[PDB]
RNA sequence: CUGGGGCACGCGGGUACGCUAGCCGC
RNA sequence: UUGGGCUCUGUGGGUGCUUGGCCGCUGGCCAGACCUACUUCAAAGCCACCGGGGGUACCUACCGGUUG
């Protein structure tokens, strides 16, 4: 057990795009709290010991779901400033130490590829696509 | 009345009750009772409701009224003819009603034929809850021993009830909680 | 109008999950005697090696 | 506490929560168990007493 | 010890836990699954798997469906009753009491057993609206159901009515009637409560007939049996 | 005198602190308030994020498991 | 509203739907008349028992009705009033107290 | 045991003083 | 610009978690020097600006009320009216304790608040869990008791008899009494020390190691017998608070006292201080109390008066102000303000608790859950009141939710990080700083 | 398929684990 | 001078005194009280003329106190001592008043500008 | 190639989709 | 004498001669109200209990010096 910890490296590093999304009115801070609380509990599950892939899968619906809804919010509010980077690559490291802790899951796979697939990574694409097949030949 | 302002309320022999401005000495408003057949008011009391009065008429009806709109808005064949309610007390508390304790409007009547005093509960149309029989000592005309009952309060805030008598007597009874209690059980006496 | 704060035990250990959520606050206010307890652990250190 | 470990307990040598040297053993509470008192300041009358009687011993 | 109880007077008056020991204990009091598996059963598949019997229950039955919105939601999956405020609390327990005055028809049904469970893994029904739950499991009170609610149940927090199921609790077995309708002849208090709850049904129009066969042989009974106890011989006490 | 309200602090300097102080000025530095101000910061977990405590205390070299032979291409 | 019902269906999914959750939780004129109480005026601020049933910080003098009107709403505060305030044979039968001889 | 009942304790109740009706 | 902003975001940085000023970069003279230099202000200004990008990961809101209206204000607000509004996981902890007849108690907190002990005058010690309801023991003690105090974890406590003083164990069996310290009338903990520090009646201050069981220092002040003591937790310094007038700052090195603050005419009754050590407020027989600056050692402004010769005052976390007098306590707010240099006086207090005739002897402040104590003669009572308590903790130093393993593991900490008593003085961060004599001396030799 | 549980909650062993559960032995007087 | 609470009742009119008199039922009438005090309060003296008087307290601190309603008068306090006052007492001619406080300090005041 | 440096990454209609490759806006 | 009995467990007075509840008290308040003003001048000294014999480098108390 060190999960808190664990979980302290990746929320901390999550924090400067909330700092970004505080310091713009695309948020107010309650709804900022929910979110912080939101992401933590669910880093938390991942970092568990005895962790699943449809808690990965939940995890990272959570996410892209959130890049949507303040892409659709931002839109909403006229600004072009924020980007998605940040989120895509938080995203991406979840499916990386998803692949580590279950490689064996070849649901969790194709989400992975079909996640990449959507935002356009074809170079990432094929790298992911080589490990897959190299783990289930 | 306990918001309104330098008037008092006075009841005759004849049924009528009469509020009088005592300010500039008027009389200001009178009020008669329905079905005229009861005779003499015996006691009255303010509710803790707003605006809203206990009148006790020897022949047998309590009522109480809105004595701004002189509508009747509960009437309890209370006492009988030979048994007038003559002092009243409401519970003030906020809980003890609707056969559950929690809920309220309780009044206490007496008489001074009998030493029995009544509970009564208002909610759904005013029905009865109880009677503590024989607080005091029933009062007796053939007997030596002296009997009748003086006067109730519940005072204010608190389940305590204060109830005196002729019989040289000064009691004072509670409800409990946790076991609803329809009559109270003593909590002083002093004889 | 009121609000107190509260704490659950949530906060302590979500349930479900005997991991122990520990949140760390940095406050320097909350941590007094900063280079005195330094200096020690370094000293410990010493005597460690 | 936990027994200590190695190099904690080499750190926490004269380190202990119950024996104290200036609790002397616990002889005060060693006695006064055996002995059924029921005043530890009755204890330490004696003792002062007892301290009393041995300087003048000494002194004599 | 005067200290003392005026301490325990509080501990039983609790309403949330504060050691993680308790904490554990109170998260794995359920009906269901077992305790070893409760203790680390998070807050989603209990939502899961309630609400698919939910959904049973609601394709069976048409006017659940505020219930639905209302003590179903994904929210209502992470409120935690332990932090709101009175009045809030109070109208929680209204919506609880509905929902367990209409729910209470289905009982030998288990997608209404799993409503039940997500009711009392989340909201603590058993433990902050004892006398309801208790009031309408009464009537099927031979069921393997009531047992294992008997099991779970808090002991202080049983209505003081309800008390005299202790000796169930400390032998699982269930109680027959003839103890029931005992209990209810000596105290008014009980069978006025189990009057007022079937009333506080049919007032609401969601009795139904085992319920009302429940309780009028109840009150039968325990009235029969009570004018056995007011006969006097002496005019004024039978009066 | 003193009036009223105003505070009297021992101007004396206390003896026994003298070996928590640091007596010689350490070789890199040049000026005591350069080095003061210089070490300023704790750098353990409690007073900062575990990010910067790890960029705080990596070391200078970092060598993995292996063979260190000498380098055979000028890097730079 | 200018939002989308998919962009709610995502503030529900992501944010959560706290609020309205609460929400959805939270789902005889006078007889008589006075004269002399017309004719009546206070000093409110010049009383101290009935300095706590102002407005503002600009209430002293208050007519008699106005007056009563504000005196009416402390007795609410301070006592709220009662629900019974707002046939059948056996009703009658229990609420009469003649049945209730020996 | 249960269902006895406790100390009489005078509870903290304001009520309408009357003597404002002048 | 938007960068004003960032720049503000930077000064902001800069005051919360600098630890000091800046260094002056282009005073260096050598290249190397600066190059590494520049690397470690590059470090720092980091630092510190991801420490204020993670002063968002707190997770509660601060407590608070606010009055909504023009007529009405926070002073009149009653329990009722609160426990109405407020969430039930703490109108639990609305309570009281009527423990009648073994004297007035006297009540104090454990540092993380899971557990309390109240003791009375005539000799009842009793260590509760107090949220959770279970005492922990309770003895009789026969004779008097002036103080009680737990020890590093809710473990250990200390009571403070007619004579001798005694520390006991979680089940109340009694370890050990020193006998060292004797007709003790005040007992403090210096924490992250484990000093347990006692002002006897004929004003002889000594500081006993917890652990070693060896007294460090003792101290005989040559003048009168102490009427009040406390304790800065920014730096366990004691301040104490004498018979004449003055209250002096203590330190374990020194027979002769650090600083005498010159106060009220008649005795001190009280002192309290800031936890970040920055204001220091106190109460005379001169019914006024007033407070200080503690850095620059001098008053803010004119004193308060109070109706009474306050007997107890103690603060929060935050900023507020207990002052227990009389019969009923009173509670301000913004006694101190630390962002403001200058400082105004308050009209009026934050809110009280009303005198139903409990004589409040002591009171503290629960360390993070929002309620009070009052320790008066009836008996305990904790009120409740939402300004006050820290939102968030840091759970590596306490922890109000500790299990048994992060018991043991915190207490080992502690115990491997104590302090040596010498590091104790009026600015706590000085370990290795330059002996500017020894080092000039050095030069010296170097250059002759 | 997801069925109630049942209750059945309410000194030196009885049969041996680690040799394939000898019994305590009864001990008739003729043993 | 009870604990903290400060009295004064009349005197009671006696059967001895009274030509035609009997033994009342409550024999003391209480006449004022004073609760502007904040210890123990261990001597009280009257004046010469009984009007005023003095008492001395357990905290430091003395207080004059007026019989009845005087005209040009408060009722005040008297503070500076080291360890509480043991006596106080007005002069003969009741300008001066003494105390004698407990640590072996007497102090004489007076009323001047 | 985490070697360094440079370009681009959102919503509209177009040239065009069981699709997005291009022109100008927002 | 138209139920009896043991044992337990609560509440209430008593078990010491009857003058009210509260507060910033010569008044007010019990629905409370106003809530932070005002200031010429820090201080007089002493004593102030740990069991005995024993050592004493360091810390401290004292006493006597020494440079600055």
């Amino acid at each position: 057990a060190w999960v808190a910890d664990k979980a302290r490296f990746y929320l901390e590093r999550a924090a400067p795009e909330l700092r970004e999304w505080e310091e713009k009115e695309i948020f107010t801070k309650d709804e900022i709290r929910n979110l912080v609380a939101k992401r933590s509990d669910f880093e938390h599950l991942v970092l568990a010991p005895g962790t699943k892939p449809t808690d990965f899968l939940n995890y990272v619906n959570w996410e892209r779901s959130l890049d949507r809804l303040r892409a659709k919010r931002c839109a909403r509010l006229n600004i072009r400033s924020v980007t998605s980077h940040a989120s895509q690559a938080r995203t991406f490291g979840i499916f990386e130490r998803a692949v580590l802790k279950h490689p064996g899951s070849i649901e969790l796979w194709l989400a992975y590829l079909e996640f990449a697939a959507q935002v356009k990574a074809t170079k990432r694409w094929r790298r992911i696509m080589t490990r897959a097949l190299r783990l289930h030949p | 009345m306990p918001t309104f302002l330098n008037k008092i309320f006075v009841g005759r022999k004849d049924g009528w009750v009469e509020i009088w401005n005592v300010s500039t000495g008027k009389l200001i408003y009178t009020l008669l009772p329905p079905s005229p057949d009861c005779g003499a008011v015996t006691c009255l009391q303010p509710t803790p409701a707003l605006s809203l009065l206990a009148i006790a008429y020897s022949g047998g009806p309590l009522v109480i009224q809105n004595v701004l709109t002189d509508k009747t808005v509960l009437l309890l064949e209370a006492g009988t003819d030979d048994a007038p309610v003559t002092s009243i007390s409401f519970r003030t508390d906020g809980l003890g009603a609707g056969q559950d304790g929690r809920k309220d409007g309780v009044m206490a009547t007496a008489t001074s034929v009998s030493g029995d005093v009544t509970f009564w509960d208002l909610n759904k149309g005013g029905r009865i809850m109880g009677v503590l029989r024989s607080a005091h000592n029933p009062p007796s005309r053939h007997n030596i021993v002296r009997g009748g009952i003086s006067k109730i309060e519940f005072l204010a805030g608190q389940p305590v009830i204060v109830t005196s008598g002729l019989d040289n007597s000064l009691k004072t009874w509670i409800f409990d909680e946790s076991p609803f209690s329809p009559v109270p059980r003593i909590l002083h006496q002093r004889s | 109008k009121i609000k107190a704060l509260t704490r659950s035990i949530t906060a302590q250990q979500a349930p479900g999950s005997d991991v122990q959520r520990a949140p760390r606050n940095l406050a320097p206010e909350l941590h007094p005697f900063e280079r005195a307890r330094e200096y020690q652990r370094a000293l410990n250190a010493v005597k460690l090696e | 506490v936990r027994k200590l470990k190695y190099h904690e307990q080499k750190l926490l040598k004269k380190h202990d929560f119950i024996n104290y040297k200036s609790d002397n053993n616990h002889r005060d509470h060693d006695v006064i168990r055996r002995y059924m008192i029921q005043k530890p300041e009755d204890y330490h009358k004696y003792n002062r007493l007892c301290g009393s009687l041995r300087q003048f011993a000494h002194r004599l | 010890s005067s200290l003392a109880q005026q301490l325990a007077q509080i501990a039983a008056n609790s309403r949330s836990s504060f050691n993680v020991k308790a904490l554990k204990a109170s998260h794995s009091k359920s009906l269901i699954w077992e305790p070893r598996v409760a203790v680390s059963q998070t807050f989603a598949e209990i939502y899961s798997q309630c609400y698919e019997g939910f959904k049973e229950l609601c394709h069976l039955d048409s006017r659940f469906v505020p219930f639905d919105a209302t003590l179903f939601s994904a929210q209502s999956q992470e409120v935690d009753r332990t932090q709101m405020t009175a009045e809030e609390n109070a109208a929680l327990d209204k919506r609880v009491d509905s929902f367990l005055h209409l729910v209470g028809s289905r009982l030998r049904l288990m997608p209404a057993i799993k409503a039940v469970e997500w009711l009392i893994r989340r909201f603590r029904i058993h433990e902050f609206n004892t006398g309801t739950l208790l009031a309408t499991f009464l009537p099927y009170h031979t069921i393997p159901a009531f047992v294992t609610l008997l099991s779970i149940l808090p002991v202080q927090r049983i209505p003081i009515e309800y008390r005299f199921l202790d000796p169930y609790i400390k032998s699982l077995t269930p109680p027959p009637r003839a103890a029931i309708v005992q209990q209810a002849t000596n105290r008014p208090d009980l069978l006025s409560a189990i009057s007022r709850y079937t009333l506080d049904s049919c007032r609401a129009k969601q009795e139904y007939p085992g319920l009302i066969s429940f309780w009028g042989g109840i009150m039968a009974e325990a009235v029969n049996g009570m004018i056995d106890k007011m006969r006097s011989g002496r005019r004024a006490i039978q009066l | 005198d003193y009036k009223l309200k105003d505070v009297i602090i021992n101007e004396k300097r206390v003896k026994k602190n003298d070996k928590y102080l640091a007596t010689g000025l350490p070789h890199p530095f040049e000026s005591q308030q350069q080095y003061e101000r210089s070490l300023r910061l704790p750098v353990g977990p409690e007073w900062m994020t575990k990010e910067t405590f790890q960029d705080a205390t990596k070391p200078r070299v970092i060598i993995k498991q292996g063979i260190i032979a000498p380098m055979s291409k000028p890097m730079y | 509203a200018e939002k989308d019902a998919e962009e709610e269906e995502l503030e529900k999914f992501v944010l959560g739907a706290k609020e309205t959750f609460r929400e959805q939780l939270f789902r005889d004129a006078p007889a008589w008349e006075d004269s002399d109480d017309e004719r009546l005026t206070i000093s409110l601020a010049g009383a101290t028992r009935l300095r706590k049933l102002r407005i503002s910080e600009s209430e002293d003098l208050v007519s008699g009705i106005e007056y009563a009107r504000r005196l009416r709403q402390q007795y609410l505060r301070l006592y709220p009033q009662p629900d019974w305030a707002k046939p059948l044979p056996l009703d009658s039968f229990l609420r009469d107290a003649n049945s209730f001889k020996v | 045991p249960v269902g006895m009942p406790a100390k009489w304790d005078v509870k903290e109740a304001r009520k309408y003083n009357i003597e404002a009706d002048g | 610009k938007a960068e004003l902003d960032r720049i503000r975001r930077y000064k902001q940085a800069q005051k919360k978690y600098g630890r000091g000023p800046r260094v002056d970069i282009k005073s260096v003279r050598d290249k190397k020097l600066r190059r590494t230099l520049t690397n470690l202000e590059n470090k720092y200004k980091t630092a510190a600006l991801k420490a204020k990008e993670a002063e968002i990961l707190l997770e509660n809101q601060t407590g608070f009320l606010e009055p909504e209206g023009e007529l009405e204000r926070t002073y009149k607000v009653r329990q009722d009216e609160i426990v109405k509004e407020v969430a039930v996981e703490v109108a639990q902890k609305k309570f009281e304790l009527k423990l009648t007849e073994l004297g007035p108690y006297t009540c104090e907190y454990s540092r993380n608040g899971r557990d309390l002990i109240l003791a009375g005058r005539k000799g009842h010690v009793a260590t509760m869990d107090w949220r959770e309801g279970k005492l922990g023991c309770e003895l009789q003690l026969g004779e008097t008791v002036r103080d009680a105090r737990f020890l590093h974890n809710n473990q250990f406590f200390a009571v403070a008899q007619k004579k001798y003083v005694y520390i006991y164990d979680h089940n109340g069996v009694e370890i050990h009494c020193l006998r060292k310290h004797v007709e003790v009338s005040h007992m403090e903990f210096l924490p992250y020390h484990f000093l347990l520090a006692t002002l006897s009646i004929s004003g002889q201050l000594k500081y006993q190691d917890t652990s070693t069981g060896q007294i460090v220092a003792e101290i005989a002040t040559k003048h009168g017998t102490p009427v009040s003591l406390t304790q800065n937790p920014y730096n366990a310094i004691l301040h104490i608070g004498q018979q004449n007038g003055t209250v002096t700052l203590w330190s374990p090195n020194s027979t002769d006292p650090l600083v005498k603050l010159l106060a009220h005419r008649g005795p001190v009754r009280s002192l309290a201080v800031d936890r970040e050590g920055r204001y220091m407020v106190s109460t005379g027989q001169d019914n006024k109390m007033c407070i200080w600056d503690i850095r620059n050692f001098k008053e803010a402004v004119n004193s308060y008066f109070t109706r009474a010769p306050a007997t107890s005052v103690a603060i929060s976390d935050t900023g507020l102000t207990a002052v227990g007098w009389g019969t009923h306590t009173t509670i301000w707010k913004g006694l101190f303000n630390k962002e403001r240099p200058v400082q105004v006086k308050v009209d009026s207090p934050y809110m009280t608790w009303g005198g139903q005739g409990q004589v409040v002897e002591r009171v503290r402040w629960c360390p993070f859950e929002d309620i009070l104590g009052i320790g008066h003669n009836e008996g305990f009572s904790s009120i409740i009141v939402p300004g006050a308590g820290e939102a968030n903790y840091d759970a590596l130093e306490v922890n109000p939710f500790e299990t048994k393993k992060q018991r043991q593991e915190g207490e080992v900490k502690a115990l491997l990080n104590k302090l040596q008593p010498e590091m104790i003085a009026l600015d706590p961060n000085f370990i290795g700083n330059l002996d500017l004599r020894s080092e000039k001396q050095r030069q010296a030799e170097r250059d002759l | 398929e997801l069925s109630v549980r049942v209750p059945q909650l309410p000194g030196p062993p009885d049969t041996l684990s680690d040799w394939y559960n000898i019994p305590r032995t009864n001990l008739t007087p003729e043993l | 001078g009870l604990k903290r609470k400060i009295e004064v009742w009349h005197v009671p009119s006696t059967p001895d005194t009274n030509e035609d008199g009997d033994l009342e039922f409550a024999p003391f009438v209480r006449h004022h009280t004073h609760m502007q005090h904040f210890d123990d309060v261990r001597h009280l003296e009257w004046s010469s003329d009984s009007r005023f008087f003095l008492s001395a307290s357990k905290d430091l601190t003395a207080r004059i106190w007026s019989l009845d309603t005087e005209e040009g008068f408060v009722p005040t306090v008297l503070s500076g001592h080291r360890q509480g006052v043991v006596g106080a007492y007005f002069s003969k001619d009741q300008e001066t008043i003494y105390t004698v406080s407990k640590d072996g300090a007497v102090f004489e005041w007076k009323y001047v500008a």
